């Protein structure tokens, strides 16, 4: 029990640090926002 | 000019309707108009 608990806590700490450190860990969500913004910007730019 | 009201402005030829408000934040050193990312006028300098 003690070893498993220690491993689980260490894994939680490690994943928290990895998320807080790397910047490109959430591409799968930023891509949708960027695509929608691009579509809207192009649609507006079509006015001219 | 009347501010904070939906008016139909015309500054030196350029038309459009909207609400004209104080824009002390924007600084125009010698430029006339204003513009946005989507290429739309958003601030004008009063010729008077
Ligand atoms: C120019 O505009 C200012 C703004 O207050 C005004 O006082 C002045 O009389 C104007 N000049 C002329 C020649 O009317």
């Amino acid at each position: 029990q003690k070893l498993i608990a220690n491993q689980f806590n260490s894994a939680i700490g490690k994943i928290q640090d990895s998320l807080s450190s790397t910047a490109s860990a959430l591409g799968k969500l930023q891509d949708v926002v960027n695509q929608n913004a691009q579509a809207l910007n192009t649609l507006v730019k079509q006015l001219s | 000019l009347v501010k904070n009201k939906c008016v139909n402005f015309n500054f030196n030829g350029l038309t459009g309707t909207g609400v004209l408000t104080e824009s002390n934040k924007k600084f125009l050193p010698f430029q006339q108009f204003g513009r946005d990312i989507a290429d739309t006028t958003d601030a004008v300098r009063d010729p008077q």
